[PDB]
RNA sequence: GAGAGG
DNA sequence: CGATCCTCTCGAT
């Protein structure tokens, strides 16, 4: 089908490896920036803390409770809470979680992500539940307890994007690499004997065909295949960080079609 | 971890600083410089610990 | 600072889409300038940050000491034992554009210690405010809400600009200015000044 | 031969053979009379003090004694013509644009000078880095240099540290 | 805290310089840049 | 040493020469000796320059010192600055420091010398002697929270 | 305006000089004995081998904003491989007859000497060179 | 003072893998860099968070109150 | 008392620095205090560049007392005054 | 303490619009463009597009300062044709080209296998 | 049991110091290129032998990996500075009512380590963090 | 002198500078709190009426706002505590003290301001963030860095006090300076870097970059430049690109060594109608250099059109370079297998001469010159010998570093580093001294107790064989402290002793002013000079010029 | 007063 | 009777 062209060679739930041909490097790397900055997310975005007798500081926990990745499957059914018209929070614009841990053993009490309980109206929708990859099913060390202690805290997750906090990116690495024989020319190697000998060939080079010493520079060529590897947090599944991302891109640009009509 | 080596004085963590001196009953010969009368001075500065 | 003496601060913050990065996809917390390299002669800090990334790559804990036989040559065999070149330099594209950048990054982990000293700590500004008892001048001090002070020096500067004006403003208008009654037969500030 | 003056007269000539697109294929329209008489009429132009009386014009004279031979040795007749390739259009526009950066070039009464001279000595004295000489290898070069010595001028020390004389 | 509690101090014919004698005794790079340069010392 | 010289055909030709230097000084004596060139002796020495030649000479070598200071560190200044400096240590007739014994002790005004130093007694043998100060000077402008005649003030704007 | 210079060289030398894209050519005309030419080309764009024989031109037309080449139905002077635009920059007379031309393109120098070229090579902005073969 | 959750540089969570790390160590008896790829730590970013971790919650925990 | 005559005059026919800057700063503050503008103000409102415009038409109502070491002045009114600089 | 909000990256102030057009006063048929709270990822993209239509003469962007979201735009085009026409095209051109990469991924997806 | 044994300034004056145990004394009968260069033996009448040359560093200095490849000045830059970073002063820290303390939220250890650090407790209690640098000329910031 | 020749004033702040790649020369950077807490006395004239009302409405909290209104009467009315603060009609004559707005003067400094150019006036421009942000360019008159320097801001209060900074004070007006005849800014850091990467024969520029690079220039004419390349590919040379930021009317000439008007090694510089003809970008061309570009803009175009220059080659430069990369990393320091062998023999030949002296000075063969000893002589050889080895070294590593070489880069562009440096951190870093002599014998007849009495050897005295790079073993690491010492012991110094020589000039010379009869005088009215300088010139407006009549032969100068 | 910052 | 500038913080009388 007509322009841009992909071909995935490995795919997991974590990540997707595909090679994205004849596309221009501005798209690729808009693309690119989109996947990291852009895509809308969950995220705790406010804590009320009812008890801390633990060892850790109340905003310290609360930096980290943020950064607790929370589904986020469902999040075009979620207002932004400032285009919510409820005061404040509600419903139709967050997701509350309850955390409550008691040093009750001897030994160390640990607090995990498992531990945070949705009390809101979830209305159906794939959203605010911890995101757990762990074997044991824990997920995220929050803190860890002594005997006599105690938190106790009140979340509420709101819809955000890694432009405002990098909590909201569904984001991890993106392997990104063009013309790995540098037939280009777009890079000019550093070396003391042998700059070929002296660099790592990129896995990327089985991919492609090696430029040929008895050739004369190709001047005219553009970069046109670029080898990929978009990895995901868990808050969103990886087919939706780059579905999501090209919607994303698509709409910032209809935005722009349409503020032309506006004036 | 706390190493010690210091006083609490109202509160306060004291540290009592290594002073630097010369050590006495040395004797020392200086060549006094050309305008002096005296060629050389031998010295001693004779303490009682 | 790195452990070098190699002291900065931060000139702006750049989020992960406008950073340089890897073709893994790595991207850097801090970017220092080839310039504070060269005339510092601090060789050391380019041995500590080759060295630390052999150390994160295989998970151990690079030895750092003093008078060793670990070399540079060493410690470069095992990072191309790695798959990177060996003198820690890698390809970077560019964030804004995704395009190669030109030139190799020398790139990898350097320890590096956040000092006290903090813009906010630090800001202060005056316009008018509380003055001293004794002379009428402005207080000392960031905690008291003072006044900077405009000395000598910076009094000479004013002089050899040929700033009459501003330097009068400087020492009257802000700080000090007051008026005395003077007798114009003693020309002493006797005069009982009996106003109203 | 290099020293500092005011009026970049390399820069001034540059100037006149863009601005006036002088081919150098064509004979010039000056005449000996134009250059000689005009390089002298400017030279009675140049003022640094403007008293009618004899101690101001012979002052004045003075002056601008070193500027009139850097004038004078860019303004000879065959340079003009053979070097430059001057037109008459161009010469005095060249003649009125030195008169003009001449004048501007003066100092202004009311230049804190002395303010000035302290700082120029000064600054630098601050940036000067190390107290014992980067003459190393032969020992009878051990003169007193940088601050130690600026401060034996300075105090006109009766008892300097090398006391030297240079015979010839 | 470590450097505190072996810090030394000289009050007031070169001292200022790192002398040959202070090997091993002395740290050769630890001492306070302008003020008690080298008055100043570390264990 | 070297020594640029014009040779026989115009240009400047490097001719070396045999130099003499000495530690200590005895300029009066030395440049008596036959054999040198008694136009030429130098010393780095320039108060023995003024005392044997003249202030004129103890001037130029007073500028040769200063400039030899500046040029030692590879820095450039201009003339006219040095220039300055040499001449108001030179106008008395003899070598004024730059010192509260030197240009402090001079003519001028008793509120422009206690910004310097010896504040107090410059004070107080102003009182005693009954000093008049002028209030020309830039420091008791200062002072005074005067505008200063020093550029913008060096002259009076009227209608 | 139209052709000013159109002559064929025999290249004698080809000098990298720590460059990788640019090689300063030594040439002499299989026409004219006196004629010589010295010059900075891209090797990268346009290759050049000891004893090449090149056609040379220095034209001035076939100005403004430099548009997009936009071929559509553009056509231009070049029946050529390599063509470049300079400043013409100094005429030293190297006695007699004997005359030499600067020429910088973009600070790739170039120094034609010869003659003839008297009435045609003009102290212009213009010039293009145009090299093929 | 208790694992981040994330690696600072690339996002990667990290918070998840501490005591499968300990374990990894103690109970399986490997070294520090496979046990660091047994967990997904791929790039030296990631490694550096979890290696380089200094976990002084334990000495914190210790204090009585 | 003292005073030079126009006609004796020594002193440059030129505006220093110092002069142009203390013309302007005076204008300036009287303009910045509703003083009237002796000059068309083409969409000009920040008094100095007012003063300055006043200054290149010639239109400043001011004269510069220079004082000579001794004591003596020479008047010179800003529209005489050459402003080169 | 003196750092601003970051949602002032992305949302618009009152009084701020997303487009500025102004007429560009050095050259005809020629348009500056300020996109208020957009950076590099717009830019480009759109920049890179104009690039591709042969009746556009100049194209380039620039984000003056990185404090703030805004950039520049500007484009020339050809006799008849408006720089409004040629960013409208330039857009659409965008969009059709990502609509053609989701569905070519979606494709590709569903082909996989974990 | 007389194997170690304590020396001043004054008794150093009458002995004579091995560097290294092997690298100083064990017999004479290739090299590393990348090695730095070492005289040798020289001198062979030994009564005494450093423990590790290493020790002649105080507690700032110790942290400081591979001193021996800076130029002097910067050792004594960053002994100043290592004073003035903020790690986990003490374990207690939530106990004290100090007047002013900072305390970092993750403190790392260093991957580029001195065995002197051991004794100076710096990986149990540090003070800094492994940034990835990138050494850069980006926008001229 | 604390309270009268200098005292704390109000209206002045601080803090933490930065650099801004993206700042006119003359601009500050001022944070907003401080814009907010600073304020100007605006009286209220027809002509700011509308703005006034509205600063007066946004307050003292939103920034282009104001706290305090000043009436008749003199009353000071606070905008942030009266009840009418949201009522408040205007009234000509009154004050409104409004906040610090883009575009004021204000006076920024460094201390020590050693120099008028320490204490220059710059154009308000409000931004967020707490640093006070300026112009790289202006770094070198305020001797300013950003490792955690402060700078100072003061706020003119009166119409005549702003003119006095605007007409006197102002950074453009400073460029050329009167100390040294020349100006005091220039290309610095990585624009000096930069510019010369940009400016090689080899660096070639396509459309897309080059049109982004035009608009990178706001002075631009919007004509696109013909390429220097038509061919397959218009392409555009980086001295064609930068030549759009150096104005029309540009004539620059120079000649190094080799430049020939065919400059072979594209060394020299030839601008000619603002167009570079040839010769890479650098610190002799772009720095602050005697006859260079920014001397001659400034005399040619004049100082604000010379303040343009330095933001245009700044914008152009820094974007080509954003894109480009540079770095620097350990293997910039490491020379040739080969190269090491030749620097290992280089020192053990000069290992040698010392070991041949030393046995001639043993056996009484070594004769001493008139004037100096045996043992002076034979320490000036020994110190000969072993600094011709470092030099020698040095020059072997610095041959070897081929122009890929990021510290050969630098120095190349004059951005960072010299020679010294390339031969330290690569081949040997040499003998150390401490008080002008190789290291002494602190213990008795030995520099260190691993040594044998009477050891007058390079290593034994301090001479460190071995390279920044290889390492220094704890004998050359010690003696290499005790050298790094004697320069931090007089750095301390050399600041103290420095400072009260300035004070003394400066009080010295303090009411020496040019009077009205280009005269030289003090505040008595004696004369210190006729004319000033002896030739009643401004320094600024000076450079070295050659008298053509001087040199040369008989025969030259009569041809 | 000491400790520090450029 | 001199002995850099300016800036900060702290504790104690
Ligand atoms: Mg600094
Ligand atoms: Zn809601
Ligand atoms: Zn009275
Ligand atoms: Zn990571």
């Amino acid at each position: 089908e007509e322009g841009p062209q992909v071909k995935i060679r490995e795919a997991s739930k974590d990540n997707v490896d595909f090679i994205l041909s004849n596309v221009d490097l501005a798209m690729a790397n808009s693309l690119r920036r989109v996947m990291i900055a852009e895509i809308p997310t969950l995220a705790i975005d406010s804590v009320e803390v009812e008890t801390n007798t633990t060892v850790l500081a109340d905003e310290f926990i609360a930096h980290r409770l943020g950064l607790i990745p929370l589904q986020s499957m469902d999040i075009e059914q979620l207002e932004y809470s400032r285009d919510c018209f409820c005061e404040d929070h509600c419903d139709k614009c967050s997701v509350v979680l309850t955390l409550q841990a008691f040093g009750e053993s001897e030994s160390t009490t640990n607090v995990y992500s498992k531990d945070l309980v949705i009390v809101s109206n979830l209305m159906g929708r794939n959203i605010g539940h911890p995101i757990i990859q762990d074997k044991e099913g824990n997920g995220v060390l929050i803190c860890k307890l002594r005997k006599g202690q105690e938190l106790k805290l009140t979340c509420v997750a709101k819809k955000g994007i890694a432009k405002e906090h990098a909590k909201w990116g569904p984001a991890a690495a993106i392997e990104f690499e063009y013309d790995p024989w540098n037939k280009l020319k777009h890079t000019d190697y550093w070396y003391e004997q042998d700059s070929a000998k002296e660099w790592p060939q990129s896995k990327n080079c089985e991919y492609e065909d090696p430029p040929n010493e008895g050739d004369p520079f190709d001047y005219k060529a553009q970069a046109d295949t670029f080898y990929m590897n978009v990895e995901s947090v868990g808050s969103i599944p990886v087919d939706q960080v780059v579905v999501r991302g090209i919607d994303t891109l698509q709409k910032k640009v209809a935005s722009i079609l349409l503020a032309l009509t506006q004036m | 971890f706390d190493m010690g080596g210091y006083f609490i004085i109202n509160g306060s963590e004291k540290v009592l600083i290594a002073q630097e001196r010369s050590a006495g009953n040395i004797v020392q010969v200086f060549k006094k410089a050309a305008p002096s009368p005296i060629s050389h001075v031998a010295e001693i500065r004779s303490a009682l610990e | 600072a790195s452990r070098h003496g190699q002291k900065g601060t931060i000139g702006i913050t750049y989020r992960r889409e406008d950073m340089p990065f890897t073709a893994e996809g790595i991207v850097p917390d801090l970017i220092i300038n080839p310039h504070a390299i060269p005339s510092r002669m601090t060789v050391a800090h380019l041995i500590e940050c080759l060295l630390s990334k052999v150390a994160a790559l295989s998970g151990n804990e690079g030895d750092a000491s003093p008078f060793t036989d670990i070399t540079v040559e060493g410690i470069s065999k095992l990072l191309r034992e790695h798959g990177y070149q060996s003198r820690g330099f890698e390809v970077m594209y560019n964030g804004h554009t995704g395009k190669k950048l030109m030139a190799q990054i020398f790139f990898g982990p350097t320890y590096y210690q956040r000092l006290r000293h903090m813009v906010d700590d630090k800001i202060h500004a005056r316009a008018r405010g509380p003055m001293q008892v004794l002379t009428r001048q402005p207080v000392e001090g960031r905690s008291r809400d003072g006044g900077l002070r405009f000395g000598e020096m910076e009094r000479d500067c004013m002089i050899a600009h040929g700033a009459a004006s501003f330097l009068k403003e400087r020492l009257m208008e802000a700080s000090d200015a007051f008026r005395v009654h003077i007798c114009g037969i003693c020309g002493l500030m006797t005069v009982i000044a009996k106003l109203n | 031969a290099n020293w500092p003056l005011p009026v970049n007269i390399r820069r001034i000539i540059q100037n006149a053979q863009q601005t006036f697109h002088i081919d150098h294929t064509k004979p010039s329209d000056l005449t000996i009379k134009d250059i000689v008489l005009g390089v002298k009429d400017l030279q009675e132009n140049l003022l640094v003090l403007r008293g009618k009386n004899e101690i101001i014009q012979n002052a004045q004279r003075d002056a601008v004694t070193l500027f009139c031979c850097l004038l004078r040795s860019r303004l000879a007749t065959r340079r003009v013509l053979q070097e430059y390739r001057l037109t008459k259009q161009a010469f005095d526009w060249v003649l009125s644009n030195i008169e003009a950066q001449f004048l501007r070039s003066v100092v202004h009464p009311g230049e804190m000078v002395g303010v000035l001279a302290a700082q120029s000595i000064g600054e630098p004295a601050t940036q000067m880095t190390l107290n014992t000489f980067h003459f190393a290898g032969v020992a009878s070069k051990k003169v007193t240099s940088g601050v130690p010595r600026l401060k034996e001028i300075l105090n006109v020390a009766k008892n300097m540290k090398t006391p030297s004389l240079t015979v010839y | 805290t470590l450097s505190h509690l072996r810090r030394t101090n000289t009050p007031i014919a070169k001292p200022r310089q790192l002398h040959n004698t202070h090997w091993g005794l002395v740290c050769p790079a630890e001492t306070p840049e302008g003020q008690a340069c080298g008055l100043v010392k570390n264990l | 040493y070297d020594r640029k010289v014009p040779s026989p055909t115009g240009e400047y030709v490097k001719e070396p020469e045999w130099v003499l230097e000495t530690d200590g000084v005895n300029l009066s004596e030395v440049m008596t000796v036959p054999g040198i060139d008694p136009t030429r002796i130098y010393t780095n020495s320039f108060i023995d320059i003024m005392e044997v030649l003249g202030i004129e000479a103890g001037r130029a070598a007073l500028y040769k010192e200063v400039y030899n200071v500046i040029a030692s560190d590879g820095s450039y200044v201009n003339y006219r600055h040095m220039a300055l400096l040499v001449d108001v240590m030179t106008t008395q007739g003899g070598l004024t420091s730059v010192t509260r014994h030197g240009f402090n002790r001079s003519n001028t005004g008793a509120l422009m010398r206690c910004s310097f130093e010896e504040t107090v007694e410059i004070l107080f043998e102003a009182g005693a002697s009954a000093e008049l100060d002028d209030c020309r000077g830039v420091s008791e402008n200062v002072i005074l929270g005067q505008m200063a005649p020093i550029g913008t003030g060096a002259f009076d704007v009227m209608i | 305006s139209n052709t000013l210079f159109d002559d064929i060289f025999q290249v004698s030398e080809v000098d990298p000089g720590r460059y990788n894209k640019v090689c300063r050519i030594e040439a002499a005309s299989t026409t004219q004995d006196q004629c010589k030419l010295t010059l900075d080309i891209n090797v990268e764009l346009f290759p050049v081998a000891a004893q090449d024989s090149l056609t040379v031109t220095i034209a001035s037309s076939l100005t403004r904003s430099w548009r997009p080449p936009q071929a559509g139905d553009r056509s231009l002077a070049d029946d050529y491989d390599y063509v470049m635009y300079g400043t013409a920059y100094k005429f030293e007379e190297v006695s007699k007859d004997l005359i030499a031309v600067y020429y910088s393109f973009g600070g790739l120098l170039m120094r034609l000497e010869g003659n003839y070229r008297n009435l045609n090579n003009l102290k212009q902005e213009n010039a293009y060179l145009l090299i093929r073969r | 003072m208790i694992v981040p959750v994330r690696c600072f540089s690339c996002g990667k969570v990290v918070g998840d893998k501490w005591e499968s790390y300990l374990n990894l160590l103690q109970e399986d008896e490997l070294d520090e860099g496979t046990a660091l790829s047994r967990l997904g730590l791929k790039r030296y970013c990631c490694r550096r968070m979890i290696l380089t971790h200094v976990d002084l919650i334990e000495k914190f925990l210790r204090y009585n109150p | 008392e003292k005073a030079i005559p126009k006609d004796q005059r020594a002193t440059t026919p030129y505006m220093t620095k110092y002069e142009r800057a203390r013309i302007l700063g005076t204008r300036a503050l009287q303009i910045s205090m509703n003083a009237p503008v002796f000059v068309d103000l083409e969409g000009e409102t920040d008094p100095l560049r007012i003063a300055m415009k006043e200054l290149a038409e010639k239109k400043i109502p001011l004269v510069i007392r220079r004082y000579l070491p001794d004591g003596s002045f020479e008047d010179w009114s800003v529209e005489e005054l050459i402003v080169d600089l | 303490m003196n750092a601003p909000d970051r949602f002032e990256l992305f949302l618009l102030g009152e009084g701020e619009s997303k487009l500025k057009i102004d007429p560009d006063t050095k050259a005809p048929n020629a348009v500056v463009i300020t996109f208020e709270k957009e950076d590099h990822t717009l830019g480009n993209l759109i920049r890179a597009e104009l690039l591709n239509d042969r009746k556009v003469l100049f194209a380039a962007y620039k984000v003056e300062h990185p404090f703030f979201a805004r950039f520049k735009l500007r484009i020339q085009t050809t006799e008849g044709y408006d720089p409004k026409d040629a960013l409208k095209n330039a857009c659409n051109s965008i969009i059709n080209k990502l609509g053609a990469l989701k569905t070519n991924f979606e494709t590709e997806w569903n082909l996989q296998t974990l | 049991e007389g194997l170690v044994e304590y020396i001043d300034a004054e008794e150093e004056e009458s002995i004579l110091i091995a560097m290294q145990p092997e690298d100083l004394e064990p017999a004479e009968a290739d090299v590393d290129p990348a090695k730095r260069i070492r005289v040798s033996h020289h001198a062979t009448t030994f009564t005494h032998c450093e423990i590790h040359p290493s020790m002649i560093l105080g507690v700032a200095a110790s942290i400081i990996p591979f001193p021996d490849h800076n130029q002097s000045p910067r050792n004594t830059y960053q002994s100043a500075m290592g004073k003035q970073a903020m790690g986990v002063f003490l374990t207690n820290y939530n106990v004290r009512m100090d007047t002013m303390a900072n305390i970092l939220y993750y403190p790392q250890k260093p991957l580029g380590t001195t065995r002197a650090m051991e004794y100076l407790k710096f990986r149990e209690l540090p003070a800094g963090q492994n940034a990835i640098v990138a050494i850069a000329c980006y926008s001229g910031y | 002198r604390g309270n009268l020749m200098g005292k704390r004033v109000d209206f002045s702040a601080r803090t933490v500078i930065s650099g801004d790649p993206n700042l006119e020369l003359d601009q500050v950077g001022v944070p907003k709190s401080i814009a907010k807490t600073l304020t100007y006395p605006e009286v209220v004239t027809p002509y700011n009426i509308d703005r006034l009302t509205q600063l007066v409405r946004n307050g003292p909290n939103e920034h282009p706002g104001a706290k305090y209104v000043i009436r008749d009467s003199g009353d000071r009315i606070d905008l942030r505590y009266s009840k009418r603060a949201g009522d408040i009609q205007l009234q000509y004559g009154w004050k409104v003290e409004r906040h610090i707005m883009d575009n004021d003067p204000v006076l920024f400094n460094r201390q020590p301001s050693l120099h008028k150019m320490s204490m220059m006036a710059h154009r308000v421009k409000v931004i967020p963030y707490s640093t006070f942000r300026l112009n790289l360019s202006v770094t070198s008159p305020y001797n300013a860095d950003f490792d955690g320097d402060e700078m100072n801001l003061h706020v003119p209060q009166s119409e005549e006090t702003r003119a006095e900074l605007s007409q006197l004070c102002a950074v453009p007006l400073q460029i050329v300076s009167p100390q040294s005849n020349k100006p005091c800014m220039g290309i610095v850091q990585d624009t000096l870097c930069g510019i010369r990467k940009l400016t090689l024969r080899d660096t070639f520029i396509e459309l897309d970059q080059v049109l982004n690079m035009l608009y990178w220039v706001p002075d631009w004419d919007g004509v696109i430049p013909t390429p220097a390349i038509i061919k397959p590919k218009p392409l555009w040379s980086g001295k064609q690109i930068l030549s759009v930021a150096i104005p029309n009317g540009i004539h620059l000439q120079r000649f190094d060594e080799g430049t020939t008007l065919l400059s072979p090694k594209d060394n020299g510089m030839l601008i000619i109608d603002g167009q570079i003809i040839f010769g890479v970008v650098e610190k002799k061309t772009v720095g602050s250099s005697n006859g260079g570009l920014i001397h001659v803009v400034t005399r040619e175009k004049g100082p604000q059109v010379c303040a343009k220059l330095f933001g245009n080659i700044q914008k152009v430069v820094n974007f080509w370079l954003l894109h480009n990369g540079f770095s620097t990393g350990i293997g910039d320091t490491i020379a040739d297998g080969p190269t090491m062998r030749e620097i290992t023999e280089t020192i053990a030949e000069a290992k040698k001469k010392v070991l041949d002296v030393t046995k001639e000075a043993q056996a009484n063969l070594l004769t001493a010159k008139h004037g100096m000893t045996l043992r002076e002589s034979f320490e000036d050889n020994v110190v000969r010998f072993l600094n011709e080895a470092r030099d020698k070294a040095g020059r072997l590593a610095e041959v070897n570093l081929k122009d890929l070489n990021n510290v050969k880069q630098m120095v190349m562009a004059g951005s960072k580093g010299s020679f010294i440096n390339i031969a330290q951190m690569s081949a040997c870093v040499g003998q150390q001294s401490v008080e002008g002599k190789r290291i002494a014998f602190g213990f008795v007849d030995r520099t260190l107790p691993h040594f044998s009495k009477d050891d007058y050897s390079p290593e034994s005295k301090g001479f460190v064989e071995n390279s920044y790079l290889r390492g220094l073993t704890p004998q050359e690491f010690f003696f290499h402290a005790m050298g790094g010492r004697e320069g931090l012991i007089d750095t301390a110094v050399k600041t103290a002793e420095t400072g009260y020589i300035q004070r003394r000039l400066v009080k010295a010379l303090e009411d020496i002013m040019v009077h009205y009869d280009n005269t030289t005088r003090n505040s008595l009215g004696n004369v210190i000079q006729f004319i000033y300088g002896e030739d009643g010139m401004d320094a600024a407006h000076i450079e070295k010029q050659s008298l053509d009549t001087i040199g040369g032969s008989d025969a030259a100068f009569e041809k």
